[PDB]
């Protein structure tokens, strides 16, 4: 049985604004097996409200998962996500960028 | 245009750890629709769209039953799959299963499907034609020949060409407004300069439904491939999906490339230029 | 419409 490590994407539901209500979404796709865990991050510590899609899978077998919590972003705040998973030897932590 | 109705399920032996963990969710399309869980305190087959909590209380128990039995013969199909394989019992292992219909537009039928993989990789499948099984190895050539024995083939495309057809035109009109609707992308470019020689140009596409977009860089009207990125399309968590393609360009030469565009909900396609 | 699952026995 080959692994497959995720793929992940930080990045929010709209273009951001600061000051207004919005959603921050971590996408993690082509993994396998199954388990991970994802956690999306405000200015480093683990934000606790953080809910997830149920557990489906592609074409070749893959699977993806949506982590998604509201949010609120500023000019200050820094935002991230950090995956975990059997094929990762550390946790994974990716920034979130505005823009990518 | 076309439409698919699609489950996938997925169960997870959790050795030393007790029962094995099932999910299976329902499809149609781009969206998902319903859910279950083995390890959820409801033990019900529960609603993911709003479309189709307009279903009786026979929808919810006939379904609960099919998917909550599911989830036990796909637990022993786990057992019999060590055996079959001579596998530790304390390794973990998967099994997963992807079952569905596709319709045209005038709402026949036009393919089914029905098909196992066992760690990722491909296991069991029913051919095109819904009267034959592919076996993947010696281990499938097993379960394939009680299938035949027994005529799940048969079955299968009954419920195929019949019970999923019907069903699937019956969810495409419950939810019509969710389902037949294309959002067309909302599209958008920016500039982001790497050094004072090279700069990234990026071309978004916003807010679409559904998933499937196609996203080209052109330098002077004719393809390029070389220094471009395109991530992978993703959910925007309201039904809607996002996409984008960068590429690296020198400082002085971003008004020669343009970026394309096109979807389903585009009357025309697009052509960006910075 | 979740499939008729019965046979499905590996």
């Amino acid at each position: 049985m080959i692994q497959r490590t995720p793929k992940i994407q930080v990045y929010s539901r709209h273009p951001a604004e600061n000051g207004k209500s919005n959603f921050l979404n971590c996408y993690v796709s082509g993994f396998h097996p199954s388990d991970i865990e994802v956690d999306l991050l405000k200015n480093g510590e683990r934000i606790e409200k953080v809910e997830h899609s149920d557990l489906s899978f592609s074409k070749d077998w893959s699977f993806y998962l949506l982590y998604y919590t509201e949010f609120t972003p500023t000019e200050k705040d820094e935002y991230a996500c950090r995956v975990n998973h059997v094929t990762l030897s550390q946790p994974k932590i990716v920034k979130w960028d505005r823009d990518m | 245009g076309s439409h698919s109705m699609r489950y996938f399920s997925t169960s997870v032996s959790r050795p030393g750890r007790g029962e094995p963990r099932f999910i299976a969710v329902g499809y149609v399309d781009d969206t998902q629709f319903v859910r279950f869980d083995s390890d959820a305190a409801s033990q019900r087959m529960e609603p993911r769209a709003p479309w189709i909590e307009q279903e009786g209380p026979e929808y919810w128990d006939e379904e609960t039953g099919k998917v909550k039995a599911h989830s036990q013969t796909d637990r022993e199909n786990l057992r019999i799959a060590l055996r079959y394989y001579n596998q530790s019992e304390a390794g973990s292992h998967t099994l997963q299963m992807m079952f569905g219909c596709d319709v045209g537009s005038d709402g026949r039928f036009l393919r089914g499907y029905h098909q196992y993989a066992y760690d990722g990789k491909d296991y069991i499948a029913l051919k095109e034609d819904l009267r034959s099984w592919t076996a993947a190895d010696m281990a499938a050539q097993i379960t394939k020949r009680k299938w035949e024995a027994a005529h799940v083939a048969e079955q299968q495309r009954a419920y195929l060409e019949g019970t999923c057809v019907d069903g699937l035109r019956r969810y495409l009109e419950n939810g019509k407004e969710t389902l037949q609707r294309t959002d067309p992308p909302k599209t958008h470019m920016t500039h982001h300069p790497i050094s004072d020689h090279e700069a990234t140009l990026r071309c978004w596409a916003l807010g679409f439904y559904p998933a499937e977009i196609t996203l080209t860089w052109q330098r002077d009207g004719e393809d390029q491939t070389q220094d471009t990125e395109l991530v992978e399309t993703r959910p925007a968590g309201d039904g809607t999906f996002q996409k984008w393609a960068a590429v690296v360009v020198p400082s002085g030469e971003e008004q020669r490339y343009t970026c394309h565009v096109q979807h389903e909900g585009l009357p025309k396609p697009l052509t960006l230029r910075w | 419409r979740y499939p008729l699952t019965l046979g499905w026995c590996f």
